[PDB]
């Protein structure tokens, strides 16, 4: 709305990497996250196809279809709430205390629904399990939402 | 793995546990024609290999040009100058240098 | 001619030039060789020593002179850059007939006749192309190290 | 036809190497390679011998004879396609990637057909294939078509 | 620009200033060229280097002209820093491969042609990421050491 937020350009100006204005079609799930929206895979699949835009060829953008494809993401963030993705990870795991083996979250991670490399599980975990094998989820979901 | 090579019918043949099967004198027809076709689709291909094979040459002997020539000429001075007095001179010298 | 290899011969005519005005005289000559051990140092050796210029042996004219006879010289770095490039591999001393057939078979420098002159002083593993490195040090240092 | 390519007549200066304006019919094979044209050694074999011509005894040449037998090869070039030589090698191994094991194709390239001496073969595998002893043939036909 | 490597600067526009009046001219680039072993340097190249300057070289004007062209120039110590945390186990020389992924994906500037160049004088060690330490040296006084 401008409150015209006019870093949301100079941000896509980051991403071009030909300097000619443009962001293709698979950079675009990606910079909705970097600018602060959480939008799943499939929905940022599905959005495209359901403007018969096909991800399968060459795309080029400009910012007159990525500023509105943003706006329409925005509106799905009330999705983003904690308590169940705490809620979700206390029933993945017995006893009163927030702790996930470290294999159980990695395979989890990379193998169920939209499926995250193994190299990217690696790189949420480094810091906040240490050499007990156990995930404080507690920590490791407040640090998730720090970014 | 040998058969890998050839320009043979490499549908005549059939291979299996103990042996391979062969045609003769049909499939030894059939295999002919192909070796033929091979020399084809093998005898270009072979060329270019060829080509390309000594088009790398030249980008080495090319590459080499001045290499040489540093070490043509440089030679050649020590042959003449190792029995120079002055050279042999700065020889003894050249080490109480530093 | 790099900077060091001039800093070099300017400190080889600072040890002849033992009078220290700037020329190397026939006197100069004859006291740094008997201070080398030649007390048999005869004046016809002196005498064709400075029968190679046209003036005084002074700083400039030695490496005129020098310049001259050492047209094809190449320091240590350089001919080891070369053998490492014939030898891409690193370590190995190269066969005696590769170079024996890439001196021939490139150049006319590399010619066979020179390639028993190239054997001839420089021993068997020089000569063949194997050893490595000994060939480099006495092309920049001449005589038995 | 001129277009009239002066440069190959250039080229044969730098080729001969007496300076008298001819070439050898050893040489030939090679020349016609150095000017865009990959003639198979068989062709050029034959094609010589077609017309009486002993490359096994002296040979000189003239500019009169290397032109028209450059012209004779170069419509010749319509037989190279980059499709056949990217599917040659993908079915010479296994799997849904593009490597073949180094001394497959330096045994192959060597003793198969037109016998490439094993000096050309590791010329023109330096550098497309690491320490893993697998030649990716999708950048490595890409670089030998490069020149 | 760190206060040492200015000073630094300061002691080569003094050499290259043979007059020692706080400006290099022509005469003072020649002789300096000429006391380095560069008896051929040609007027144009000098009239190429004072080409780059809208005044005489004096001490600020050589100041901004090396910091115009060297804004990217990093010390060997910060060089070592960055390598030191890409191998944060020290001793070891990263991965070649490691390296080339690192660079591109994270930046525009560690796109491949241009680590392709990264390779290409920068040796194998060097260029592949295994060595380390070299390119440090290189990049802060560049040429083959």
């Amino acid at each position: 709305s401008k409150a015209a937020a006019d870093d949301f350009k100079e941000a896509f100006l980051l991403f071009d990497r030909t300097g000619d204005a443009k962001i293709t079609a698979s950079q675009v799930g990606d910079i909705a996250r970097a600018l602060g929206q959480n939008p799943t895979n499939a929905e940022i699949n599905k959005i495209l196809g359901n403007p018969s835009k096909e991800e399968m060829n060459a795309a080029a953008i400009t910012f007159e279809e990525f500023l509105p494809m943003l706006q329409a993401a925005a509106n799905n963030k009330d999705q983003g709430t904690f308590e169940d993705f705490v809620e979700g990870l206390r029933v993945f795991d017995k006893e009163g205390n927030g702790t996930v083996m470290g294999a159980e979250l990695r395979h989890v991670l990379a193998t169920l629904g939209e499926k995250m490399t193994e190299e990217e599980v690696e790189e949420l975990m480094k810091g906040q399990e240490d050499s007990n094998g156990c995930i404080n989820y507690e920590a490791f979901v407040k640090h998730i939402m720090s970014v | 793995k040998l058969l890998g090579g050839g320009d043979v019918d490499h549908t005549q043949y059939a291979f299996g546990h103990t042996k391979v099967f062969f045609k003769a004198g049909l499939l030894g027809l059939l295999e002919e024609m192909r070796d033929d076709k091979l020399a084809e689709i093998i005898t270009a291909t072979q060329a270019r290999c060829r080509g390309f094979l000594m088009r790398v040459e030249y980008r080495a002997m090319v590459e080499r040009r001045e290499s040489i020539f540093c070490i043509q000429y440089n030679v050649r001075s020590f042959m003449n100058v190792k029995h120079w007095p002055w050279m042999k001179l700065f020889f003894k010298i050249k080490p109480l240098l530093k | 001619f790099d900077e060091t290899e001039i800093e070099d011969f300017k400190e080889a005519f600072t040890v002849i030039d033992q009078n220290a005005d700037g020329i190397i005289d026939k006197d100069d000559l004859r006291e740094t060789f008997a201070a080398m051990g030649r007390l048999n140092v005869k004046n016809e050796e002196l005498d064709a020593m400075i029968k190679e210029a046209s003036g005084p042996i002074n700083f400039t004219v030695f490496l005129t002179m020098f310049g001259e006879k050492l047209k094809g010289a190449d320091p240590e770095d350089v001919i080891m850059g070369a053998f490492k490039v014939l030898d891409p591999d690193g370590k190995g001393s190269i066969k005696k007939s590769f170079l024996e057939e890439l001196l021939t078979t490139g150049g006319g420098r590399f010619t066979p006749e020179e390639i028993k002159n190239m054997w001839a002083a420089f021993p068997p593993d020089v000569a063949g192309n194997v050893d490595y490195k000994n060939i480099c040090y006495v092309i920049t240092h001449g005589e038995d190290a």
